[PDB]
């Protein structure tokens, strides 16, 4: 199986370097041109850099040049972007991608992506409340329930239910940026009435830029 | 440099239906033109390279053809799944570059949300915020009216919304509604009421709670 | 329509 | 400025999809009745509806 | 790896660049090592972001 692994992206104040890395497996790098193709708000998707290994020949954008650096170690299958004097309009999903893999003149395979947040605001992990079900979140023998991921910053958080075993009537909503210049975002599940205070329900929220992990039980209020 | 002018920018329609989508260039670009579908929380991903060529695994229900500088995408016959953004991309010149972006929703029947408010929690109330939660559950079309009350009266300014993209399984939406107050100004009033307006519902609903009860 | 980070999606 | 056009895209057959269409009200314009030319290819002769003071069309297809 | 009189001379003029700090210095250091054929790109993005921050 072709694949390509990004990592490195993060937050970095304006005027400062980050270095992204792109790990290839199931072919060589060797073979195919690597390119560096990122995707923001701004300006939705926009080609950054390529390299072919085979001969070392880089070509930039205009935007970059200068700034952006590419490279590629063939001996550890890898590519790479160095990025310095990075500015606000370089905020964005860096994405790695090959091109005339297996003679497929298009960019065929690309890798999950790495974030790359530009700003001068400070890490903060989120401070997560729970969305207890109540007779006011229950109708039709079904009740909703939930976590409240309050106050974080950069992006991203991952949110799962039970360790990824509970998928079924999972609502994560879009982090939505409060006007403290924090995230914040609710996941919510809907589940069978009858099963509350017999079925343990668990949202396990993770913010790596803040090292954050929190595993919250959710369960009906007192009275 | 090369542009790519993708139209329409939104493009809704039923599953089977056949759908068309569009891509221009500002100059010749042969034939050297990719497609590809983004989906919810997604990489992009190749449908069609050399303007009407598939990648392999790709459904052939998906097809692509170039007239000029004028390319087009069709779905033969439109799949819950194949609600996503699709775009295009040249490589004749360097940059490459890619079009805007079209997106693809589906249309259903009409279906009312499922309303539900959460109090803040005792946990929150520690420290000196409240928020409170209305939730949509379900719902079809996007279009939704949330209106919070606090004793009655109107507020404004002091919520934000935050609406999933399409279901997967029933291509429904859902939406929460966040209001946000200091715990001295939640400790003030009583009557917590999330007022919903939506096609599918007869007349608004409103879902309310006395903070203090059970 | 504007893409977002947290869908990695177009919103109209 | 920029303006949305809101296209309903009605088949002979009965089938509705709809559209939309944005940039200078000029532009958007443009690109729905480029649009309707292209999908008259295929679905028939088209007839475009203005309403809303051009904001809005009904866009029929023969056929 | 080895370096040309020009290479090094670009080496050079970013390494005594009294208005950079120490991540932007090693990173457009990086930058000339990763790509010989950026090099005055590079010394010209780095001579920039120096004189920004005089
Ligand atoms: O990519 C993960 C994203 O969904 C969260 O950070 C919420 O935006």
């Amino acid at each position: 199986e072709v694949q390509l692994v990004e990592s490195g992206g993060g937050l970095v104040q304006p005027g400062g370097s980050l270095r992204l890395s792109c790990a290839a497996s199931g072919f060589n790098i060797k073979d195919t041109y690597i390119h560096w193709v990122r995707q923001s708000p701004g300006k939705g998707l926009e080609w950054v850099a390529r390299i072919y290994p085979t001969n070392g020949y880089t070509r930039y954008a205009d935007s970059v040049k200068g700034r952006f650096t590419i490279s590629a170690d063939t001996s550890k299958n890898t590519a790479y972007l160095q990025m310095n004097s990075l500015r606000a309009e370089d905020t964005a999903i860096y994405y790695c991608s090959r091109w005339g893999g297996d003679g497929f003149y298009a960019m065929d395979y690309w890798g999950q992506g790495t974030l790359v947040t530009v700003s001068s605001a400070s890490t903060k992990g989120p401070s997560v409340f729970p969305l207890a079900p109540s007779s006011k979140s229950t109708s039709g023998g079904t009740a909703a329930l939930g976590c409240l991921v309050k106050d974080y910053f950069p992006e991203p958080v991952t949110v799962s239910w039970n360790s990824g075993a509970l998928t079924s009537g999972v609502h994560t909503f879009p982090a939505v940026l409060q006007s403290s210049g924090l995230y914040s975002l609710s996941s919510v599940v809907t589940v069978p009435s009858s099963s509350l205070g017999t079925q343990t329900y668990i949202c396990n929220v993770n913010h790596k830029p803040s090292n954050t992990k929190v595993d919250k039980k959710v369960e009906p209020k007192s009275c | 440099d090369i542009q790519m002018t993708q139209s329409p920018i939104l493009l809704s329609a039923s599953v089977g239906d056949r759908v068309t989508i569009t891509c221009r260039a500002s100059q010749d670009v042969n034939t050297a033109v990719a497609w590809y579908q983004q989906r919810t929380n997604g990489s992009p991903r190749l449908l069609i390279y050399s303007a009407s060529f598939l990648y392999s695994g790709v459904p052939s229900r998906f097809s692509g053809s170039r007239s000029g500088t004028d390319f087009t995408l069709t779905i033969s016959s439109l799949q819950p799944e194949d609600e996503a953004d699709y775009y295009c991309q040249q490589h004749y010149t360097t940059p490459p570059t890619f079009g805007a972006g079209t997106k693809v929703e589906i249309k259903r029947t009409v279906a009312a949300p499922s309303v539900f408010i959460f109090p803040p929690s005792d946990e929150q109330l520690k420290s000196g915020t409240a928020s409170v939660v209305c939730l949509l559950n379900n719902f079809y079309p996007r279009e939704a009216k949330v209106q919070w009350k606090v004793d009655n009266a109107l507020q404004s300014g002091n919520s934000q919304e935050s609406v999933t993209e399409q279901d997967s399984k029933d291509s429904t939406y859902s939406l929460s509604s966040t209001l946000t107050l200091s715990k001295a100004d939640y400790e003030k009033h009583k009557v917590y009421a999330c007022e919903v307006t939506h096609q599918g519902l007869s007349s608004p609903v409103t879902k309310s709670f006395n903070r203090g009860e059970c | 329509c504007q893409f977002d980070f947290s869908t990695x999606r177009l919103r109209c | 400025s920029e303006v949305t056009i809101k296209v309903n895209l009605i088949f002979a057959d009965g089938k509705i999809q709809t559209a939309e269409f944005k940039g200078t009200f000029e532009e958007a314009t443009a690109e729905a009745y480029r649009y309707a030319a292209l999908l008259a290819k295929v679905n028939g002769e088209y007839t475009a509806d203005l309403e809303d003071g051009g904001n809005h069309m009904n866009i029929k297809f023969a056929g | 790896g080895s370096y040309n009189k020009d290479q090094q001379s670009a080496f050079y003029e970013i390494l005594n660049m009294p208005n950079l700090n120490e991540a932007q210095r090693n990173g457009f250091i990086q930058s000339l090592k990763d790509d010989p054929s950026q090099s005055t790109n590079v010394l010209g993005e780095a001579k920039k972001l120096n004189e920004s921050q005089a």
